[PDB]
């Protein structure tokens, strides 16, 4: 599955690079730890090969995974009732969920809110953070720079 | 778990550090290091400290 | 760090998030200034510093 130099995303720090797997042994068993370090954290982190996709590593999102968080993020305007701060629970659940299809929905209503009303510093830090996490999903997905992630949100989200 | 205390170099020479009240410091990096045993992980930075 | 240690989410905390210096940080400044054994010195000639 997995090789040296594989951009692939790491729940919940996004986007990093494998540098090897190295030959360790734990309990008489001489794993095979893939050696990955994040660009965000600023840190590596290893983890054995076997339990990959149980801590929930994965692939970048494919071209068409791209179209349908894009599409996603051109949702219709299905909300959710008073009580922000129960949409404030939720949506913190969301995020926490790690899922790009997820986050952007995180994303897009945060938006519609700050267009419309206006968030608190806690709502703001909450869309800044997500708005992060998911340019640089975009931007490694795309296989692109920021900058230009960023604007394809902005214009993405005005349609 | 930590190890590895290393220092970098002094921040403002001695000189300055008493004329503008600076306090003659040095940085404390700590190779910090967190390991789940249920699933098996490494996280691994170098704070400051 | 044991108490965040769990009220975190496991599978996200990282050791910058873990780690707090702040604490660290106030009992070295409060030990340099403001204890009995760290002093002025007391410099007024050679003799007296040394």
């Amino acid at each position: 599955i997995f090789k040296v130099g594989d951009t692939v995303v790491y729940p919940h720090h996004g986007a990093a690079l494998v540098e090897a797997i190295e030959t360790r042994t734990i309990k008489g068993e001489q794993k095979e730890y893939l050696v990955l370090k994040v660009a965000q954290g600023d840190l590596t982190v290893r983890v054995p090969a076997e339990n990959a996709e149980y801590v929930g590593v994965r692939d970048v999102v494919g071209q068409e995974g791209l179209d349908k968080v894009f599409q996603v993020l051109r949702a219709p305007h299905t909300e959710e009732p008073t009580n922000w701060s129960r949409r404030y629970k939720a949506n913190l659940e969301k995020l926490a969920s790690g899922d790009v299809n997820k986050v952007a929905e995180v994303v897009r209503d945060l938006w519609r809110r700050d267009q419309e009303r206006g968030l608190s510093a806690g709502e703001k830090r909450m869309l800044a953070k997500a708005r992060q996490i998911l340019v640089g999903e975009l931007a490694l997905a795309e296989s692109t720079d920021d900058a230009k992630a960023e604007t394809i949100l902005d214009e993405v989200l005005a349609a | 778990s930590f190890s590895d205390p290393r220092f970098d170099d002094v921040k403002a020479p001695v000189d300055e550090c008493k004329d503008k009240d600076m306090t003659y410091a040095a940085p404390l990096f700590v190779t910090a290091e967190f390991i789940n045993n249920n699933t098996g992980e490494i996280k691994s930075q170098t704070v400051f400290m | 760090v044991r108490e965040r240690m769990t009220t975190q989410d496991v599978e996200a905390i990282t050791p910058q998030t873990l780690i707090n210096i702040r604490p660290v940080v106030a009992a070295i400044k409060e030990f340099f200034g403001t204890s009995q054994l760290s002093q002025f010195m007391d410099q007024n000639n050679p003799l007296s510093g040394l």
